[PDB]
């Protein structure tokens, strides 16, 4: 329960890795960290209503954005990085996903489970809605499973050839994506399986947006990323994704 | 047809590209075996029309070589991608060809001055700067290789104390550092309000420090400063500080730091509206 | 025909990192999906494995997709052509020499990365992989790895980026600037290493390619690996032609 568990790992993971890249696990939430980018690759949730329940057992007001240690020095994002930057530090496994206890909401707050986003606009609103939408629907689906992820999507120039280009911040130069995605399956009470997923852009979106706009096919989030998603599911035998009917 | 690869010598290069763009430069993911094949039975078509275009002695040369000329070329520069080998092995037939039937003009205007002999490194990535470079195709008919001269050759007392201390350093040990200039500035704060009646010059740089200070706590925490913020608000309503508490605490937003001015928090986190409820005052935001 | 695995004998000295790991009969990759290029490459050479030989023809081998790799990171020839790149090996043809398949395998173009043409990938960055074969007159064992690096530049408005190009379709990233990173064994066992980093860009044939040394940490610090991990630095003889004393 208060350290990560072969049981609980199997548990989250119950649907395949994404990736197998510097993969770490904390005793709620499983993290593939990018020591290049310095942010993570992934990371991997599994949520029930009982674990996103308020609990007043948690007091989020103890917890501190801190180096991860069991990261090499090389590698680790450092407040300095993020200090008057423009950027906040971004949960990637949201705090509030992890409220069985203090610890699983404690680990939240290592800097490898942070990656530079929008404050205003972003991580404090919008990204947030997003969260808060994954947390409710474990009011619809027992079991919830979440992988969230940061994104390096090209544009096109004047010259009529595509880049990829995103500012790094800091000496330990931490990489700011472009866009964030979260690729979600629900189970509900019969055997049916559900998909959603989302791709929002790291930059002011406005308040009124629903989330519903920013809905994209999953395999548009793999090809990407450069990761697959749930590949222990057949897409062929989804029941939805973003909420229309598989055949 | 499927297995037909017709270039007609009406409009050779114009053929030959379309033959290119539909069967080879798919877009689409195939076998890199049926790719090849058609390449190759492209190239193959292109070949034996440029040796007809050249040889046949149909039309006028004027015209048929200008063909000819135009799709080695573009031809050429495939095979440099896709299969430089029976390229390099057919031009030097080709090139024998032009110069026993003497088209000399053709040789140097051409096959040499446009350099069409065979690929290597200067135009392939199939080649490298060890390999041989072929001078010697080039050296007949008193020419020599366009790339053969080449080949030889080759408050400000608190922001300075922050700027000084404030590196691969324990969280714990950094914790204590930032610590140590926090206690610092609320301890001169509570000295400038409090050692008497606070003079108007007191009571702005009080809360000149105070608004730095809350800035530095919501990137480093925010919980001491949440903490102490209350006991300054009832020792500023006990010795009846009104004008701080109002025209500083109040109108300044100097209360619990929140989402509105920290990355510790977000929408769902509920805002400090009640630390302001005092003294008729309400928080001055929404 | 030898009786330890080839991989275990290639990655004596550590992994880089374990993303997408793939052990060809003379070489090892690491696949990077998201960029469609490799990570890294390694190597173990000997005079014997990078030694002319009748028995291999390099132009028999054909740039080919890799089928074991994911259609969607999968790069391909219409990727490259016309891109203005070359396909650039990043396990050298050159460095497999003890059978043809060896050679064959390297033509992958999962082992590519978009690589500047003259100037480079022909010329500057070939005479660095001769550098690294000549390495086994020197030393009976030659080990080195290989990658691409995605560097930040430093702008105007004194933030920095990093800014890469992609091609094709299936968006393969052109990296900045590559490196490798080499360790030789001596005969007295006593280990030497170097380590190069270059620019993705047309060099002059002039340059020396000891221009290009750098520390061997600046290197791992940027591609976000960790190169020959199981040698304490304190152990090396050498590090780019200075005593470690
Ligand atoms: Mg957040
Ligand atoms: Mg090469």
């Amino acid at each position: 329960s208060l350290t990560a568990t072969p049981s609980r790992i199997g548990q989250i993971m119950k649907y395949g890795f994404p990736g197998l890249d510097h993969v770490r696990s904390h005793s709620d939430y499983v993290l593939s960290y990018d020591r290049r980018n310095r942010v993570p690759h992934w990371v991997f949730e599994h949520l029930t209503a009982e674990s996103v329940a308020k609990n007043d057992a948690v007091d989020r007001s103890k917890c501190d954005f801190k180096q991860d240690e069991s990261i090499h020095p090389f590698f680790r994002s450092q407040n300095t990085d993020y200090r008057r930057s423009g950027y906040d530090r971004g949960h990637m496994a949201a705090a509030g996903n992890h409220r069985l206890h203090q610890k699983h909401c404690d680990e939240t707050f290592y800097l490898s489970n942070m990656a530079p986003q929008v404050g205003q606009g972003f991580n404090r609103d919008a990204w947030n809605t997003l969260e808060a939408h994954v947390r409710r629907l474990t009011k619809t689906y027992s079991n919830v499973y979440v992988c969230t992820g940061p994104l390096y999507l090209p544009h096109k120039e004047d010259d009529g050839k595509s880049y990829v280009k995103y500012e790094v911040i800091g000496a330990n130069t931490v990489a700011v994506p472009t866009h964030f995605y979260k690729v979600i399956v629900g189970e509900s009470a019969d055997h049916k399986l559900h998909m959603e997923s989302y791709v929002m852009p790291n930059q002011v979106i406005s308040n009124d947006t629903p989330i519903s706009v920013f809905q994209v096919p999953p395999e548009s989030v793999e090809r990407s990323a450069g990761l697959l998603f749930f590949d222990q599911i057949n897409r062929k035998q989804l029941t939805t994704i973003n909420g229309k009917k598989v055949a | 047809a499927q297995n037909d690869y017709t270039i007609g010598l009406v409009d050779p290069v114009k053929d030959y590209q379309k033959l290119i763009e539909t069967r080879v430069q798919v877009d689409e993911i195939v076998d890199d075996d049926v790719t090849k094949e058609n390449f190759d039975r492209t190239a193959a078509a292109a070949r034996d029309v440029i040796w007809r275009l050249l040889f046949d002695e149909a039309g006028t040369s004027q015209s048929n070589t200008e063909k000819a000329s135009q799709l080695l070329e573009e031809y050429r520069g495939d095979a440099c991608f896709y299969d430089p080998t029976p390229y390099n092995e057919w031009i030097v037939k080709l090139r024998d060809e032009v110069l026993k039937k003497e088209l000399l003009d053709f040789w140097r205007d051409v096959l040499v001055k446009k350099q069409l002999g065979p690929c290597w490194s200067r135009d392939s990535d199939l080649f490298d700067s060890d390999d041989t470079p072929p001078l010697e195709f080039y050296a007949h008919a008193g020419c020599t290789a366009p790339f053969a001269a080449s080949l030889k050759v080759r408050l400000e007392e608190y922001r300075t104390l922050m700027k000084r201390f404030v590196i691969i350093v324990p969280d714990s040990v950094h914790q204590a550092s930032v610590k140590k200039i926090a206690a610092a500035a609320r301890e001169i704060i509570w000295k400038l309000l409090f050692d008497g009646t606070p003079s108007a010059e007191d009571q702005n740089k009080a809360a000149e420090l105070l608004q730095e200070y809350k800035g530095d706590a919501g990137f480093y925490g925010p919980d001491d400063y949440n903490s102490w913020i209350f006991n300054l608000r009832d020792e500023v309503l006990t010795k009846e500080l009104l004008d701080f508490w109002r025209d500083k605490m109040v109108k300044m937003e100097l209360g619990p730091s929140c989402a509105r001015d920290s990355d510790y928090y977000d929408n769902e986190d509920p805002l400090p509206f009640e630390f302001y409820e005092k003294a008729g005052c309400k928080a001055p935001f929404e």
